């Protein structure tokens, strides 16, 4: 349920 | 035992913290899954953070 | 925009959904090679030596 990093 | 934010995060739920890249945290509970309870060392606020957004100092 | 650390651990098992994906198990260690696409990262498995795509919300810093 973690966000994807904003990379 | 300090952790550091790798990225900014904007939380939209009541119990999740918003934070900026570089913000420092003490982890309070990592036992309940991949959202950890933490204290921001900027605000003193406690709430949940996504554990993939922070790394050990 | 990238990640300041480069050594990651899988939080979950993952089965490749395409030939250029890695499959991996919880605990597996990775070096990240390219994070610039966002949701999908290129990584090297430190178990197999193989390079391929991983879902970026499946891993966390060691
Ligand atoms: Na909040």
């Amino acid at each position: 349920s973690l966000p994807t990093p904003p990379t | 035992t300090l952790f550091v934010a790798l990225y900014d995060y904007e939380a939209r739920t009541e119990d999740d913290l918003s934070f900026h890249k570089g913000e420092k945290f003490q982890i309070l509970n990592s036992s309940e899954g991949d959202w950890w309870e933490a204290r921001s060392l900027t605000t003193g606020e406690t709430g949940y953070i996504p554990s993939n957004y922070v790394a050990p100092v």
